[PDB]
């Protein structure tokens, strides 16, 4: 295929030559005639004398050694100098390609061929896979989901791998090769347009595999965060934040844990007076009892209000939580302002309260915090506060890999300098490219005994049921975890002790193989396998 | 110019046998090297390839090795056709040269020459010449001396010997020497006597005649 | 279907030229290098030419440089070989052969693979003698022609140009104990052999012996019986 083109190139430049030494004058010495020994185009020389000409274009690598020149020596006879078997002998030291045709085996070189299909198709069909699971959920009635939002991240590093991964090899193939008796000669040359190529898939490639692993961490992050409980201590912990140091507010104010005051004038010895009533004798259980004090005061506050505590009876846990939220932000006589609101709350219309809600001079002072206790009373469970970790979860799973193989990539441009990198040196591969994806895994691991501990608890507590989404989404991030962090540590543990080789070959094609399949599992037990886009798969389709 | 030195020039073998032929490259010729059969009156055919490799379609016991200046074709277990014999060929560099040739023979026990002795014709004589032949029949090894006596004095520059292939149910040799010399020559003498000396005999055997035999 | 199929080799005179010829098939002939082996009738297997395509690369062994001359036409798919000058030391068995040449486009190196397929051998007679048929002599088994109870009886074909002769005893129908002996080229030019039989004593003057050359380039056969001497 890439010899084809060579080949022509190589026989004009033969018809090329023939004509050019036709036209030149016949010799009245004798001296070496002029010929084209199947490499340049040669003019008559003198006996004794050595000749040259630059070298032929038809070569690859013909502007890396344009200037350079091949050698033909003449013979005292007025014969050319001819090889051992009477060949014609020059000194083409000059024009040789940067690189070594490697030899592979009439059967060893039918083995890795029949094997690069295997991988070949093995992620043509999973990208495959990946494009139509991602058309799914990023064009259809899942647009502005929580969930599925970290699957299409995780999604999309796969498709970048499986993606890299055939560029790869489709620049792989646009080596030559030829038949040298039974061996089957592959040249390691590659066209500049092909050096670079490669380099940036490789680093396309490296992103993918840090990235896939960074999103299979979100993707266990998620169940540990989402699952948890979940309790009013985290959704203020989100909205102020827990602190062990005492700092300054807009009334001037001691200010401390998680939205506390402790003296009434300001001073800074005083401020123990209060927080050693509580501590008996600041740390998480030390500190959660002054926060654990100021729900139970606010609580106390929602019903001592005429105004507050009709609305608080009549709404449930989850929309309670939001407004003691609000009663710990503004206070009693603040929250109580919102005679329109609160109205609009205790007859159940959630939409029209939301409306309200933000079109209050409490949005406009701070958006962020309102934004999401305005979606706590409208869908009536925790959905925005699983969000809030949203963007941190995004600088996990992109900024992550990042920070170790974008430096990379500069370290093997000018240190290790190779046409494609893949390289075993262990210097590089295992501190830049192996230690954020072994990190991963440790934290996965510590993750996947906190979610087991977890689930324990809420399976024999008022939230049991199996039918629940809860539980159906953690029967594929409870497999894919194992499976994926057992795969990636078992081939680099054993991958230096075997030469080439033998029985590396045969340990290769068994895990490139599971490789290739990798990013169609992932997409199958996460979207086709999803008895929820399963329902909304027949509601678009049976319409028609 | 590679001078290809085969050893043996004939080794003895019986079925079965591991047969060892050893090809030597008087300078480095890398792995260019082939090895030929031939057999009585058919073409030489390539059993071996690339010093080591086999070529498509030839027996498994067939095997090349080594590489530069010492090369070996190794029979495994020689069968009843491998029994003939094999060349090696240099096509490293030009002019190609071959080897001596290896001849694998069909080993057997030393027996020693019946002889028989034939005065010239009747009607050979008639015409001007006399040829006096004598017979080593059914021998092994090949090797054996035939000394033409007339008169009792030696003779020499007048015989031409003859030696048949390896017979193939008894697995012997068997020769026989062509005395010429001219009818005026023959007259000239009486006693025509044939001594034959092979590893077989304790003592040489001559059959010899008086010219006349009556 | 890939085969060589050697002719044009036969009977010559010292000094007078020949041209052996070499038809290819079964294979694309042009992409081939091809070769000349020859064979003495005692001695050993003898390179002695080449050539490819080009076909500026020929080469030819010092003993035959000048006087052979190799050549090959690609489109009627036959090698040839003009031996002018042919002198007695040429007597051969002549074969022709295949070898495959690889060119590396990249590096500009010819890899070489051996003479795989070869003919078949178009034997080459360079002598001055004229096509003369046998005088077959007999060879009588007296007394001392037994040792014991094995006697020994044989005939000489003796004098006859050119080889071979195919010498069968009782009209064929004995086999059992017959030597015929490789000929060998007499000091006149001409060819003599021996073929011999061994039988039992006892069976001289109740069985008759007949041996039967058959000569067919001079077209000869001679049947002759062979009587013990009992004077
Ligand atoms: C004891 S338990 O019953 O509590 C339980 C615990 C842990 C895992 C599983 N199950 C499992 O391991 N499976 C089947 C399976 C189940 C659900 C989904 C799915 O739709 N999940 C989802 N819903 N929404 N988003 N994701 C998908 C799959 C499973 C079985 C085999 C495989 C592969 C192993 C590698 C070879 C190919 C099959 C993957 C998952 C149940
Ligand atoms: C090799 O060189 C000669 C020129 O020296 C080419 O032409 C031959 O020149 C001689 C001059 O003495 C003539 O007698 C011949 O008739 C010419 N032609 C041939 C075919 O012999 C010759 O063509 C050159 N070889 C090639 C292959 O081009
Ligand atoms: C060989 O190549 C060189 C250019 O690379 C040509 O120029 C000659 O260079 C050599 C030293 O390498 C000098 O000795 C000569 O004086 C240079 N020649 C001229 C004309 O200036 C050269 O012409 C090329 N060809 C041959 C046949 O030598
Ligand atoms: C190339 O140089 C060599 C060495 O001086 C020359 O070879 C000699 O050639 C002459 C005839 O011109 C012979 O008499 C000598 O015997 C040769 N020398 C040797 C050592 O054998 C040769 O002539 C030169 N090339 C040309 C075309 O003249």
């Amino acid at each position: 295929q890439v010899m084809d083109f060579l080949f022509e190139k190589w026989k004009l430049y033969g018809d090329q030559c023939h004509h050019n030494l036709s036209l030149l004058p016949p010799p009245t010495e004798l001296v070496c005639n002029r010929t084209f020994d199947k490499y340049s185009c040669w003019p008559d020389t003198p006996a004794n004398t050595t000749a040259n000409i630059s070298c032929p274009w038809y070569l690859p690598w013909h502007h890396k050694v344009q200037h350079r020149f091949v050698f033909k020596r003449c013979g005292p006879d007025g014969q050319w100098v001819r090889g051992p078997r009477g060949q014609p002998w020059r000194d083409a030291s000059q024009c040789q390609m940067d690189g070594e045709e490697i030899e592979v085996q009439k059967e060893v070189a039918k083995m890795y061929s029949s094997f690069q299909v295997m991988y070949t198709v093995g992620y043509s069909l999973s990208l495959g896979a990946l494009l139509l699971a991602l058309a799914i959920l990023g064009g259809l009635s899942k647009l502005h989901c929580t969930r599925n939002a970290i699957h299409a991240n995780l999604f999309a590093s796969f498709v970048l791998k499986a993606s890299s991964v055939l560029v790869i090899d489709g620049l792989l193939r646009t080596r030559y090769s030829q038949k040298i008796g039974d061996d089957l000669s592959v040249s390691t040359w590659l066209s500049d347009g092909a050096v670079a190529g490669c380099r940036v898939a490789a680093v396309f490639m490296q992103y993918g595999i840090v990235a896939n692993y960074c999103w299979l961490l979100v993707e266990g992050l998620y169940l540990h965060n989402l699952l948890g409980l979940a309790n009013i201590f985290e959704m203020l912990r989100i909205d102020e934040g827990l602190r062990l140091k005492i700092y300054k507010d807009t009334e001037g104010y001691y200010t401390i844990g998680i939205g506390h005051l402790l003296t009434k004038s300001p001073s800074l010895n005083a401020a123990k007076s209060e927080l050693d009533k509580a501590i008996g004798r600041i740390t998480k259980d030390e500190a959660e009892k002054l926060f654990n004090q100021d729900v139970d005061a606010a609580v106390r506050g929602i019903l001592r209000n005429a105004k507050l505590k009709p609305v608080y009876d009549s709404l449930d846990a989850v929309r309670r939580a939001a407004l003691i939220n609000m009663v710990f932000q503004m206070g009693e006589t603040g929250v109580a302002g919102f005679t329109n609101s609160l109205r609009m709350l205790q007859q159940k219309r959630w939409d029209e309260a939301a409306v309200n809600l933000a079109k209050s001079r409490w949005y406009n002072q701070t958006p962020n915090r309102a934004k999401r206790v305005i979606t706590t009373f409208r869908t009536g469970t925790w959905d925005a506060y699983e969000r809030s970790f949203f963007s941190l979860y995004l600088g996990i799973g992109w900024g992550a890999p990042m920070l170790f193989v974008v430096p990379w990539a500069v370290v093997k441009c000018l240190f290790e300098n190779v046409q494609c990198w893949t390289s075993n040196d262990n210097m590089g591969f295992w501190w830049i490219l192996r230690f954020p994806v072994f990190l991963a895994i440790l934290i996965n691991f510590f993750i996947f005994v906190r979610i087991v501990q977890l689930l324990v608890a809420k399976l024999r507590a008022r939230q049991m049921h199996h039918t629940d989404y809860k539980f159906r989404l953690a029967k594929s991030t409870l497999t894919l975890i194992p499976l994926l962090g057992v795969h990636e540590v078992v081939f680099a543990f054993v991958t230096d002790e075997h030469a080439q080789g033998t029985l590396r070959s045969a340990k290769l094609f068994f895990d490139l193989f599971l490789s290739s399949f990798q990013g169609l599992l992932v997409a199958v037990l996460y979207c086709f396998l999803n008895k929820e886009v399963q329902s909304e798969l027949r509601r678009r389709w049976h319409r028609w | 110019d590679i001078q290809m030195t085969q050893s043996p020039s004939s080794l003895s073998a019986s079925v079965g046998d591991r047969v060892t032929i050893t090809c030597r490259a008087s300078q480095g010729i890398r792995n260019d090297l082939g090895w030929y059969q031939q057999k009585p009156g058919k073409a030489p055919k390539r059993l071996i390839y690339a010093a080591s490799s086999l070529e498509s379609g030839v027996p498994s016991r067939f095997s090349g090795s080594g590489s530069g200046t010492e090369f070996t074709l190794t029979i495994s277990s020689v069968q009843p056709e491998d029994f003939v014999t094999y060349y090696c060929l240099q096509h490293n560099s030009n002019p190609l040269t071959f080897g001596g040739g290896t001849k694998v023979e069909i080993k057997r026990t030393v027996a020693a020459p019946s002889v028989f002795i034939f005065p010239p014709s009747d009607e050979q004589l008639k015409s001007g010449t006399a040829s006096v032949v004598c017979l080593l029949n059914n021998f092994y090894p090949r090797e054996a001396k035939v000394q033409w006596k007339v008169d009792n004095a030696l003779q020499s520059g007048n015989s031409q010997e003859s030696v048949t292939e390896q017979d193939s149910k008894d697995s012997t040799y068997s020769l026989s020497s062509t005395l010429t010399l001219s009818k005026a020559d023959y007259e000239k003498h009486k006693v025509y006597a044939c001594e034959v000396t092979h590893q077989g005999l304790s003592s040489p055997v001559t059959k010899s005649f008086n010219r006349g035999e009556c | 279907q890939v085969q060589l199929v050697e002719s044009g080799g036969g009977v010559v005179q010292p000094g007078r030229s020949l041209r052996l010829s070499c038809a290819a098939s079964g294979f694309t002939f042009s992409s081939y290098g091809m070769h000349w082996v020859r064979q003495a009738p005692g001695k050993g297997l003898e390179w002695v030419a080449v050539m490819y395509y080009d076909g500026s690369n020929k080469d030819y062994v010092d003993s035959v440089k000048g006087r052979f001359t190799i050549s090959r036409d690609n489109s009627k798919n036959t090698l040839y070989l003009q031996m002018n000058r042919l002198r007695a030391e040429d007597t051969a068995v002549y074969y022709c052969a295949r070898e495959k040449d690889h060119y590396d486009i990249l590096t500009g190196y010819n890899y070489y693979y051996g003479l795989d397929v070869w003919g078949q051998g178009t034997t080459v007679t360079v002598s001055s003698a004229s096509t003369k048929g046998p005088s077959v002599f007999p060879l009588a088994p007296s007394s001392k022609s037994t040792s014991g109870g094995t006697a020994a009886l044989g005939c000489l074909v003796k004098d006859y140009f050119p080889e071979p002769v195919t010498v069968s005893w009782n009209s064929g129908a004995l086999t059992s104990g017959v030597h015929t002996f490789p000929a060998v080229l007499q000091s006149s030019g001409l060819y003599s052999l021996s073929s011999v039989v061994t039988v039992p004593s006892s069976s001289l003057g109740t069985q008759t012996y007949i041996c039967n050359v058959n000569h067919k380039p001079s077209n000869t056969k001679v049947d002759k019986k062979v009587e013990p001497k009992s004077c």
